[PDB]
């Protein structure tokens, strides 16, 4: 991903004001409501039979969490995403065979849900900017297959 | 397919637009040209620079015909003929360009509208715009 | 959304299909499973060998199914409610997959009728699949 | 792509009974009647407006023919589409924009062509192989942007 120095400045100052604790789940507890198949991958998570029990899942928070860091290990090296990245894609392409769209799906839940956080602070610049990194984390995910 | 609490949340969320019908419009298209470039390839004479009068413009017509998918939203094929023809027959948009602008309506919605935005209305609004996208990418004449 | 011509194509087209019906699905699932292994663990307890009696039986429930489709294509979301039931809340399978089994039918299709699969009849199948998936895809209880 | 010794007899044998003046005319123009927004890029090919318009058209005929020969070599290339196709990759990609799901309609759009023309012979362990192959190029014309 190539970010001008601009952008990245941009994006490194809001994700420091990102919580760390709860944003994680709130994507992917969104991700589960909104596009519904992506439970089947989650069956050992309990309860997702209602958008309150997603949203209210302890595993679903703190799987969240993961996935936040993640996405946070990307920010830290945006020059070197595959390399990041290679044993998570290991993970969701050849072992889990997730499909890569769902990549997508869910960094473009993450970005509706900064936008939601945010306000008037996720300005069209710096939602472009952010649709650089999750696009780059999806690719990243998705080597196993190309 | 839309449920009917789909179409219930749809239609209280929307609601809400109102008068800032043009203003969430052409934000969500300023949101699209500049995250996603290549759409501007569809508005080859448009001044699409931030603030354009033009886009604002747009933005209402958009907004517009969003209003007028939610009060047909049982029957959305009739009342967007005209549209379908525009977009499907006439300018063949790639399909994907839908789910582009779908994401940015959706990016617009969640900044200006945070108590509405919860999860269960989120779902609606992306169902509901998936629909609409799927008419306007249709050839049914 | 289908066009009233393509409605016709796709009654016309499945007729000439008629008993065949079973056979074309049995067909369809296996080359699915074949080119696209990933879609073998939607049926991880399923006899999914060359010939199996388990595939021939599944494949004619799907083929019924869509002989249900095409007699109400003005009408299918009531039609296959039980079904999308079925595949969007209990099985919850990746609308990638109906993709799969889409391509997988015409190209079935393609082979058994060769004269039949015009291109106009082609794009009519086409669509109709796609639009027998966004139902199945869908969960709107 | 990787084919089995049995794979890649099977592609080479089914391959050689092509009409190479017209399958890739067919496939062409199908893609353009059964996903119509594909027309948009081909403009000035002329009259395009039914679909015995199109399958008839010669210029949808002879840049088909060009699309096979494309196929084609990437079949003798089968370990090096990547380096195979970039020319056509920055071309498709950087400079015509096409979003890359196209590539995959028309690969699969050929082997639906393919099941026409050869009806038994296309077997379902035939279209197997022949599935690996075209998703195997359509990643290659994608790779700029991977
Ligand atoms: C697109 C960005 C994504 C990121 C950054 C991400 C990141 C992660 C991380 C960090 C883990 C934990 C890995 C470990 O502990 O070894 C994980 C596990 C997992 N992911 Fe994702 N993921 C993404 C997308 C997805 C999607 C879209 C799905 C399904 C629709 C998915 C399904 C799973 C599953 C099933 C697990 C294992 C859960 C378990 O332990 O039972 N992932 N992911
Ligand atoms: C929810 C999705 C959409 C809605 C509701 C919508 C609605 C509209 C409306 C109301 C108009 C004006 C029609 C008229 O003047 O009679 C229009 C025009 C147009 N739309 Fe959209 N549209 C949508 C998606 C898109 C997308 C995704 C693109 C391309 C990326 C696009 C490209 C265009 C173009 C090029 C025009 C004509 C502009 C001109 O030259 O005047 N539309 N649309
Ligand atoms: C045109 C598309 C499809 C049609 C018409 C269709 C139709 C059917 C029918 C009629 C049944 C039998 C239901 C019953 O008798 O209780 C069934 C079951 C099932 N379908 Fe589909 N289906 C379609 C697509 C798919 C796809 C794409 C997948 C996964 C890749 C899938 C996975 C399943 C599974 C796992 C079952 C249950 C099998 C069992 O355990 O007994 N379906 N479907
Ligand atoms: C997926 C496999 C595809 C292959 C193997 C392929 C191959 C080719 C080849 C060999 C050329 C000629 C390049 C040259 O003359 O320098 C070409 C040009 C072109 N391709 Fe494709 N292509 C594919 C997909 C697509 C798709 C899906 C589209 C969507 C519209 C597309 C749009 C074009 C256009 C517009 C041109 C230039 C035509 C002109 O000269 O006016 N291609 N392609």
């Amino acid at each position: 991903v190539h970010l001008t120095p601009e952008e990245k400045s941009a994006v490194t100052a809001l994700w420091g004001k990102v919580n760390v604790d709860e944003v994680g789940g709130e994507a992917l507890g969104r991700l589960l409501v909104v596009y519904p198949w992506t439970q089947r991958f989650f069956e050992s998570f309990g309860d997702l039979s209602t958008p309150d029990a997603v949203m209210g899942n302890p595993k679903v928070k703190a799987h969240g969490k993961k996935v936040l860091g993640a996405f946070s290990d990307g920010l830290a090296h945006l020059d070197n995403l595959k390399g990041t990245f290679a044993t998570l894609s290991e993970l969701h392409c050849d072992k889990l065979h997730v499909d890569p769209e769902n990549f997508r799906l869910l960094g473009n839940v993450l970005v509706c849900v900064l936008a939601h956080h945010f306000g008037k602070e996720f300005t069209p610049p710096v939602q472009a900017a952010y649709q650089k990194v999750v696009a780059g984390v999806a690719n990243a995910l998705a080597h196993k297959y190309h | 397919v839309l449920s009917p609490a789909d179409k219930t949340n749809v239609k209280a969320a929307w609601g809400k637009v109102g008068a800032h019908a043009g203003e969430y419009g052409a934000e969500a298209l300023e949101r699209m040209f500049l995250s996603f470039p290549t759409t501007k390839t569809y508005f080859p004479h448009f001044d699409l620079s931030h603030g354009s009068a033009q886009v604002k413009g747009h933005g209402k017509k958009v907004a517009d015909a969003l209003t007028n998918a939610v009060a047909h939203v049982d029957d959305m094929p009739n009342a967007l003929s005209a549209l379908s023809d525009l977009h499907a027959h006439k300018l063949r948009v790639d399909p994907v360009n839908f789910k582009l602008l779908s994401h940015c309506l959706l990016v617009t919605l969640a900044a200006h509208l945070p108590a509405e935005f919860t999860p269960a209305v989120h779902a609606s609004l992306d169902k509901f715009l998936a629909s609409v996208s799927t008419v306007l990418t249709s050839k049914y004449r």
